[PDB]
């Protein structure tokens, strides 16, 4: 990313042509950027619920084996 | 004998046993509902009817 | 028998329809009471449909007609509880408590539990199938009058089976609806507690030795 960076620096400084191709591909970085408050938030935290929901489970069933 | 050392240390502590003492010294409650019932519907059921 | 004469019903139900398939008088009360038994405990244990079934599609009772007149106050019970008429429930309610609960030997004890029990299934089952009611609706469907259902409803909901609220002042009656995924959420932590301790209670013991 670093890299990245310090090469758009470069372009309107340094007078490295600009390749449109470059910053043409950025823009989908950009566009398809992850989003809050998206009701995808909610269903990550759902999913967040369930599977720290079975680790629970398993935590104890092996409590139980060692015991014996 | 002992876990015997340990029983009479702790009844010494407590002094005696209480629980012998207090002898010498001196929705489970939910009535039947059905009774109240029926007069409640009675009394409702006349007014209702001739209404 | 021995199950019927104290407290637990779920035991009874699951011998007492069976003895409607096969049942013999030797040294044990006659058909006739069996019939009548076997219905009561019927409505207290299965669940709709299934429950419905064991005590109203058995061929054997249809046969037997109302030929005494406790086995009537408890049939005529069963049909209005599954017929969803509750205008005719509650004087059932009352016919099955003198000439059912009483003159048997069995439930004489646990007249108590069992009619308050059945007031509770009921309303439970109306508030099912509804968002909202109200008071005034209520009431009226019952015979009895709008105080008396406010004062029995007001025993039936900390204990908790109805899982319902009235908001007083507007006269409506609001039923809370966590069923769901939270639903299953709350019943499955109680069951991993109950697990918890146990464990405890046996290590401690283990790791003195």
């Amino acid at each position: 990313l670093k890299d990245v960076v310090e090469y758009l620096d470069k372009v309107i400084n340094k007078e490295l042509p600009i390749n449109h191709t470059i910053l043409g591909k950025l823009q989908d970085v950009f566009n398809l950027l992850p989003n809050l408050g998206t009701p995808d938030d909610d269903e990550i935290d759902v999913e967040n619920h369930d599977r720290i929901n079975i680790s629970n489970n398993l935590q104890k069933a092996l409590t139980v084996k060692t015991n014996d | 004998t002992k876990k015997k050392n340990e029983e009479i240390n702790k009844k010494s502590l407590e002094e005696d046993d209480e629980f012998e003492d207090f002898p010498i010294d001196t929705d489970d409650v939910e009535v039947d509902d059905d009774f109240t019932n029926e007069l409640k519907a009675e009394l409702d059921r006349y007014k209702r009817e001739n209404q | 028998i021995h199950c019927l004469a104290v407290r637990n019903f779920k035991e009874a139900a699951k011998l007492l329809v069976d003895s409607l398939a096969t049942f013999t008088s030797i040294e044990l009360t006659s058909y006739e009471s069996i019939a009548t038994y076997a219905s009561v405990t019927g409505l207290f244990t299965l669940e709709r449909t299934d429950l419905k079934s064991k005590v109203i599609d058995s061929p054997e009772l249809l046969s037997l007609i109302s030929t005494t007149a406790a086995l009537q106050s408890i049939s005529s019970l069963t049909i209005s509880l599954y017929a969803s008429d509750y205008a005719s429930y509650f004087p059932y309610l009352l016919e099955t408590y003198a000439n059912v609960l009483i003159p048997c030997k069995y439930l004489n004890r646990h007249a108590d539990f069992f009619v308050r029990e059945m007031r509770r299934k009921v309303y439970a089952q109306l508030l099912e199938s509804y968002k909202t009611l109200s008071l005034k609706s209520m009431a009226s469907a019952f015979g009895v009058s709008v105080a008396f259902l406010d004062n029995d409803l007001g025993k039936f909901i900390p204990n908790k089976q109805l899982n319902c609220v009235i908001d007083r002042v507007n006269g409506i009656v609001e039923t809370n609806r966590p069923d769901n995924k939270n639903a299953q959420y709350h019943l499955l932590v109680k069951q991993g507690d109950g697990l918890l301790t146990k464990l405890q209670k046996y290590g401690a013991a283990v790791r003195l030795t």
